[PDB]
RNA sequence: UUUACCAAAAACAUCACCUCUAGCAUUACUAGUAUUAGAGGCAAUGCCUGCCCAGUGACAAGUUUAACGGCCGCGGUACUGACCGUGCAAAGGUAGCAUAAUCACUUGUUCUCCAAAUAAGGACUUGUAUGAAUGGCCACACGAGGGUUUUACUGUCUCUU
RNA sequence: ACAGGUUUGGUCCUGGCCUUUCUAUUAAUUCUUAAUAAAAUUACACAUGCAAGUAUCCGCGCCCCGGUGAGAAUGCCCUCCAGAUCUUAAAGAUCAAAAGGAGCAGGUAUCAAGCACACCUAUAACGGUAGCUCAUAACGCCUUGCUCAACCACACCCCCACGGGAAACAGCAGUGAUAAAAAUUAAGCCAUGAACGAAAGUUUGACUAAGUUAUAUUAAUUAGAGUUGGUAAAUCUCGUGCCAGCCACCGCGGUCAUACGAUUAACCCAAAUUAAUAGAUCCACGGCGUAAAGAGUGUUUAAGAAAAAAAAUCACAAUAGAGUUAAAUUAUAACUAAGCUGUAAAAAGCCCUAGUUAAAAUAAAAUAACCCACGAAAGUGACUCUAAUAAUCCUGACACACGAUAGCUAGGACCCAAACUGGGAUUAGAUACCCCACUAUGCCUAGCCCUAAACCCAAAUAGUUACAUAACAAAACUAUUCGCCAGAGUACUACUCGCAACUGCCUAAAACUCAAAGGACUUGGCGGUGCUUCACAUCCACCUAGAGGAGCCUGUUCUAUAAUCGAUAAACCCCGAUAGACCUUACCAACCCUUGCCAAUUCAGCCUAUAUACCGCCAUCUUCAGCAAACCCUAAAAAGGAACAAUAGUAAGCACAAUCAUAGCACAUAAAAACGUUAGGUCAAGGUGUAGCUUAUGGGUUGGAAAGAAAUGGGCUACA
């Protein structure tokens, strides 16, 4: 603009971050409620094996398991990251595979 | 052309009419009770003022007007 | 204000709002004259007061519901039915509100209150028998009205002296 | 940033999102050693040990080092220094509490007013004024250590600890609970610093030296991880077949996947490699007609800016009064007629109707106007008069006064118009378009409401036509300003504040979702748009003979059968068939035969799946005039490229045309008919790509089919 009018709006600051599903944490431990599946969006289709968690933050929410096969219970902690899913609609939580009761995706060879 | 940002306006306004409608007296019921706190809290900020002041009792010739119910 | 002597109220009245009737002179109304005066209605304020003149009145064949009064079916469809068929009506019950001082079912369902509530308050709600001046809906102040909670208090009571 | 990918059939433009760089944690996969550094989830609770002693008493010391970041917008910077303490022949000096301000200092104005927050008296605690702060951010609310040879703050919680809960590791180790977060209950005061000491010296979980850890660098002893569609370094064969899965963005998988799982080759990091989360970096000294952005108008306050010119007139329709009425309409009378009104066409409606002749009230103001005035904007154009158009003239708010229509309140008005509602049609329906009524409502007086596409989408005031074309449109710019704009939705929304509003106005978010949303443009295609010219068996008008009814012939479609396939809108339906009793024959029912036609072949044979893998043949637009290489132009080029008193186009090729055939001409018919379109038709003419079958999906014999309850297309023969 004019001067005088960036002197009393002064220099732009650049805005603080606005965290993800995580809230700011690399990971979180969560506590599975039920396993079920949902529906991807719209060119292309299949369905997916999906879960719901609780976590340390108290919050519910749905999150992904990557890979095929998997041995999933309620009540089974996993570690959760932030991975997003482009296939569903606000699935941003993806379990990490290899701790807790989530072994790797089995090896056929 | 700009009309589709346009009619966007139109029926997101249009839809919101109806809802005025329907919603209408649940909106009234909402809306005097949230005067209803209004002038509760314009009241505890004037007693919150005897009461730093000093005064037990509010001053002399204090009957502390409704504004926000007032009415016709 | 009301049943003098079993009812003081949620009845009546009432500011307000509304209809109808009246163009005028020595006893009422009135020594007035339509912003007036009579016959009523409903109850201030605020938001409102939907559709119906076929019936019965009323007025002047025609007109009137802030006059008496009314304000629907029976099937088919994505558990529900926006949609469709068809009939009947003068119109087909809207806005609200809702288990109510509202036939029955009925101690409707659920939430709050309590150790426990057929109580009380909040919701939900087809009430097929709510509902708009035979007024509908909120709201202030008010009430020897009618219910429920808490404080405090106690010979009400344990349980009497 | 030297930038890259990503909106569209395509091109620019605007514009977010993402990648490529560097750092830190944690995790998944791997990890040989040593060296240097750094070690950290948790102001949650703390078992056990230790961290303050020294010294002839007294005394000196005992959050000093060390810990942590809980709290507080805290504070950096800069004056000014009390007091503690050191030195000493009394002033030097080290910290520096408190008190202060040139200046700077987290977000939020949807926190806009705070509520005694000031000053005068030197009189000596009484009086006297009415102030102080604040849109240059007061008063709040949220979150936060730090500007780093250090600084600030806390020390179990009640900011402060007299008292109260209650029984304190935010000292070093270690331990529960919790968290994505995992060092030794280790050794000495030997070096330094500190505490005492006259002094040897004593103590010190500060510290020194170790010990534990891929957490970061160095170095070798040590090789494992990710990737290979694109951006972006690098791929082969299988498997799977919109499934299982994958991706940071675009996206990949629907039977041939370089994107998936697994190989093979490779690429790039390397004792590490990837994933996840935070940082560092990243807007606008850019912009505001059409893209997000100039508020509906004017004035002023604050606060700014400035050479000289900067008051001339209506070509006449500011505003507010008071009066007036020209054409029309209508009350309501008088003649006349039975009809009048209304649409594409009709009904309804009115016949207290229509025509003509008379006539006030209300409303509205032909022509002049092809004008371009007035007003700040909204606005203002029938007539006359009264009042009257701010400013020696730059800008200026949330303050002040205005503001079309519609709307609200009260009192009048009502010729006409008219939401609404009710009839009538139109229609599958018509809550509408079309007709008939008729109301609020337009009209006057007072008071509100304060919104418009209030748009000329172009801010005000000086200037200039110099530089210059994103695109279009109203050509391009400086200078001083004020207002405004940080992806798209969500949103003229939710909450807030204020307002004669209480379905209102104003101001105005976020969770969520997406990878776009948008401005202009280009070529088509289409248009129940307008205009011109046509259709020649061709749409209407017109001519002739038929079909649909009947019988029968034949083809489909359903049902029927153990019992083919294919065509199936125009462009299937006497169709591949110019031809099925066996055969043809693909089919079903049984039976039989396995180098099973050939010169040879771990080889033959397959009317098995793919016509959306194809060659061949064709249909169709189409009896349509174009289609395409070679060039050349266009202040850019997606693309377009003609005018004959011609303006940027030239072009061989191939269609059409021309010639051939119909036994001479001419005509007509025949043929011809490019490019592409319909993934149009056919793997059953045949031939093949890919997949399958191989004592069978192959090859033979024998017998069996094709029945009609219908439904229909086409024909033939008729009804004389
Ligand atoms: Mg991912
Ligand atoms: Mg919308
Ligand atoms: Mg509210
Ligand atoms: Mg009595
Ligand atoms: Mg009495
Ligand atoms: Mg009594
Ligand atoms: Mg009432
Ligand atoms: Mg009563
Ligand atoms: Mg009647
Ligand atoms: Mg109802
Ligand atoms: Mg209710
Ligand atoms: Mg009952
Ligand atoms: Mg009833
Ligand atoms: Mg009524
Ligand atoms: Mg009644
Ligand atoms: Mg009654
Ligand atoms: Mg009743
Ligand atoms: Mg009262
Ligand atoms: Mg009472
Ligand atoms: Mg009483
Ligand atoms: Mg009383
Ligand atoms: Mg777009
Ligand atoms: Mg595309
Ligand atoms: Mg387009
Ligand atoms: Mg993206
Ligand atoms: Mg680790
Ligand atoms: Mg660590
Ligand atoms: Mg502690
Ligand atoms: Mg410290
Ligand atoms: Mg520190
Ligand atoms: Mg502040
Ligand atoms: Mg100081
Ligand atoms: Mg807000
Ligand atoms: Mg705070
Ligand atoms: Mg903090
Ligand atoms: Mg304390
Ligand atoms: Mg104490
Ligand atoms: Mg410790
Ligand atoms: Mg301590
Ligand atoms: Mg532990
Ligand atoms: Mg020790
Ligand atoms: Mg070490
Ligand atoms: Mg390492
Ligand atoms: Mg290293
Ligand atoms: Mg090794
Ligand atoms: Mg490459
Ligand atoms: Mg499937
Ligand atoms: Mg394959
Ligand atoms: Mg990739
Ligand atoms: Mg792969
Ligand atoms: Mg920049
Ligand atoms: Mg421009
Ligand atoms: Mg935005
Ligand atoms: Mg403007
Ligand atoms: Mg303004
Ligand atoms: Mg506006
Ligand atoms: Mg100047
Ligand atoms: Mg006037
Ligand atoms: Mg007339
Ligand atoms: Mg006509
Ligand atoms: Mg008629
Ligand atoms: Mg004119
Ligand atoms: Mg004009
Ligand atoms: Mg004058
Ligand atoms: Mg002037
Ligand atoms: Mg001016
Ligand atoms: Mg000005
Ligand atoms: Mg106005
Ligand atoms: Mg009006
Ligand atoms: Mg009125
Ligand atoms: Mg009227
Ligand atoms: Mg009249
Ligand atoms: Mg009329
Ligand atoms: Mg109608
Ligand atoms: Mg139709
Ligand atoms: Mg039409
Ligand atoms: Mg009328
Ligand atoms: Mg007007
Ligand atoms: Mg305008
Ligand atoms: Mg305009
Ligand atoms: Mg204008
Ligand atoms: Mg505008
Ligand atoms: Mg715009
Ligand atoms: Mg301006
Ligand atoms: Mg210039
Ligand atoms: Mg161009
Ligand atoms: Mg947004
Ligand atoms: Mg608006
Ligand atoms: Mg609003
Ligand atoms: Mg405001
Ligand atoms: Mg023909
Ligand atoms: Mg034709
Ligand atoms: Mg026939
Ligand atoms: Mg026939
Ligand atoms: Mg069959
Ligand atoms: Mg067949
Ligand atoms: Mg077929
Ligand atoms: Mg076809
Ligand atoms: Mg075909
Ligand atoms: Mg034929
Ligand atoms: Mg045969
Ligand atoms: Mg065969
Ligand atoms: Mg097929
Ligand atoms: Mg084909
Ligand atoms: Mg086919
Ligand atoms: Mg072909
Ligand atoms: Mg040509
Ligand atoms: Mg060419
Ligand atoms: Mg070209
Ligand atoms: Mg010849
Ligand atoms: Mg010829
Ligand atoms: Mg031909
Ligand atoms: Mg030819
Ligand atoms: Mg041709
Ligand atoms: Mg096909
Ligand atoms: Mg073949
Ligand atoms: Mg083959
Ligand atoms: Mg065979
Ligand atoms: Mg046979
Ligand atoms: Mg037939
Ligand atoms: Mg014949
Ligand atoms: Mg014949």
């Amino acid at each position: 603009a004019t001067l005088n009018q960036m002197h009393r709006l002064g220099p732009p600051k650049h805005p603080p971050g606005k965290m993800g599903p995580t809230a700011g944490r690399p990971q979180l431990k969560g506590v599975v409620l039920r396993t079920f599946i949902r529906k991807p969006k719209k060119p292309n289709s299949a369905n997916r094996k999906c879960c719901r968690v609780r976590l340390s933050t108290g919050r519910e929410a749905v999150c992904f398991i990557p890979g095929e096969g998997h041995s999933l219970q309620e009540h089974h902690v996993v570690l959760v990251q932030g991975g997003r899913t482009q296939d569903l609609p606000g699935v941003k939580l993806t379990v990490v595979r290899g701790k807790y009761d989530c072994g790797h995706v089995q090896k056929k060879k | 052309k700009n009309i589709l940002k346009i009619r966007r306006r139109k029926m997101n306004h249009h839809k919101y009419r109806k809802l005025v409608k329907r919603t209408r007296f649940l909106r009234r019921k909402v809306r005097e009770g949230r005067l209803r706190q209004k002038q509760v809290k314009f009241e505890r900020d004037l007693k919150r003022i005897w009461q730093k002041a000093g005064l037990k009792e509010a001053p002399a010739g204090w009957q502390t007007p409704k504004i926000y119910l007032k009415n016709q």
